[PDB]
């Protein structure tokens, strides 16, 4: 999982 | 209903209380009720809508990934329980995505005229189609293209109407780049988008207040983190 | 139903999957279904029942404390929303406590003959009355005494039938001491119980295997932590 | 909140 934008 | 009898202001007040209490299912239900009052959402209210459902589907996706991993290991010559329960979580997840997509279509997006509201909602639409794509097995292609289309329209508007350091523009670019890398099998497009986004933001930092600088650079760091991961 | 149509073994299998996925509401629903099959629970199954509901009510209590704090600050010369939402969370919490107490009464406790199963369930009963006491406002006195009575019966059995290092006996003692300190306004009884429990366990460690030693000393450390906090 | 027994 490449991190997406939190919030 | 079930939020039909509560004042719009009370729903917003309780969404903020639910956030403090980390009760995100409640928060989402309150924000759904607020949206269904039919008035446009303020900047802060859009953020509340995002926060509520993102946390809800975030939990569901994490659970789905756990169960999917177990199911995959179970294959490769027990019973149907793993598949059943993964399907249960999957169905619930899809239901939440459909709910959010429903709010966006009825009628948040069509009434959103300002660039930042419109881009915000289209970015959200892209995200929830992306979450649907993560579990889709060729319904999948149309789902992927729906995600792409929403992201693309948001990109077009954001490039024309917003500065390159705008956090909404930056966050959209970061997630569209993740879509390219994780969903569309286009790592080079992902890397290209992330780099151009980062460089164009860098060149515009000098225009910003200290607080705006802080906001923008935070998201730029996340872009950079992904680039480091990808290269 | 709604778990009435699923095999007991499948419910247990899915409870373990739900635990891995950190889906504790699901886990509790699965374990409720398993209990309602009417057969006694194994040692491992009792642990699953505890884990599921403890996590569920744990979230609810944390949320209730957040909302209660806000409500208290709001007093001391807005609107009814804080109180309403705290009441909503409170009602949901009480519902979960009532559900667990219902399972224990129908019919887990009456069929539990072995000391460790009986003590396990009575300790649980004490806990869920304690959670009810935390939010009670004189219904409260009977609730508190129901917690006390359940803890006391469990203590009596555990002292007679289990070694002082038994983790169930130790965990019961730790929670009963917390009841004394937090609910019954009896800090001296709390400290006394914790110290005697700790000392009597210490004296029995020499009888234990390395693995049992590990199990017991872990809980002894939590007893000690509370004593340090209290003195 | 005095900590109770986890799990």
């Amino acid at each position: 999982r490449t991190p997406s934008l939190p919030t | 209903g079930a939020m039909g009898s509560m004042e719009r202001a009370s729903l917003i007040q309780k969404a903020k209380l639910a956030e403090q209490a980390e009760r995100y299912e409640d928060m989402a239900a309150f924000m759904k009720g607020a949206v269904e009052k039919g008035e446009e959402l303020s900047c802060e209210e859009r953020n509340l809508l995002s926060v509520a459902y993102k946390n809800v589907v975030g939990g569901q996706r994490a659970a789905w990934r756990v169960l999917s991993s177990i199911e995959q290991k179970s294959n490769e010559g027990k019973g149907p329980e793993v598949r059943e329960y993964r399907e249960k979580v999957e169905t619930e997840l899809q239901g939440v995505c459909d709910t959010v997509l429903g709010l966006l279509d009825s009628h948040l997006i069509k009434e959103a005229g300002d660039a930042e509201s419109r881009v915000f909602y289209l970015k959200m639409k892209g995200d929830y189609y992306r979450y649907l794509a993560e579990v889709a097995t060729d319904d999948k292609k149309r789902i992927i293209d729906s995600a792409r289309s929403a992201y693309q329209e948001a990109m077009d508007i954001s490039k024309k109407e917003m500065p390159p350091t705008n956090p909404i523009r930056l966050g959209l670019a970061l997630n569209f780049s993740v879509f390219h890398y994780e969903i569309a099998n286009s790592p080079e497009e992902a890397i290209s988008l992330a780099k151009t986004t980062f460089d164009e933001a860098m060149a515009d930092l000098h225009t910003l207040s200290e607080d705006s600088y802080k906001d923008s650079t935070l998201i730029m760091q996340l872009l950079r983190d992904n680039l480091t991961l990808w290269t």
